[PDB]
């Protein structure tokens, strides 16, 4: 059982920088079903096992596309978190997907 | 004759450790974002 220093040296390293859009769940693959281009993201630094997103990512999605899913990106082009969204977004033209935020447990 | 001896109690065990994770993410589809200035406008050619 990890302590809350163990767990807090072990966030710093994880180093996720940019974040992409799936339509198919990216869990069995992520190199597949890419719908946006990657876009920048950043992170404060751990505290009780927790990393939080500093500011909002505007997404922009092309039109005629469907968002369901996530994944992040190291600095070296590793896929190291994966998830879904609260809803399967359609988009009928171009427009701006928001995140609010997003954050990493290991509590 | 009969003798006794004595020798250091040895134990083992098998202590692990896990720890597990989770993650999260949140957003909508937006719309006008938000400006510090907000005004009526005209915009001509």
């Amino acid at each position: 059982t990890l302590t809350i220093d163990g767990k807090n040296k072990i966030l710093a390293t994880l180093t996720p920088t940019t974040i992409i859009l799936h339509n198919v769940d990216p869990t069995a693959d992520p190199t597949a079903n890419k719908v946006t281009q990657p876009v920048a993201i950043y992170f404060s630094e751990p505290d009780n096992g927790l990393i939080a997103s500093e500011d909002t990512v505007n997404i922009t999605v092309p039109a005629s596309a469907t968002v369901s899913h996530y994944s992040l990106w190291d600095a070296n082009d590793k896929c190291v978190a994966t998830g879904a969204l609260s809803k399967p977004q359609f988009f009928a033209e171009e427009g701006i997907y928001v995140i609010s935020s997003v954050s990493v447990d290991l509590n | 004759r009969v003798h006794s001896y004595r020798g250091v109690l040895i134990i083992t065990d098998k202590l692990s450790v896990e720890a597990g994770s989770r993650a999260s993410l949140s957003g909508y589809i937006s719309d006008g974002g938000t400006s510090d200035v907000f005004t009526i406008c005209r915009l001509l050619d």
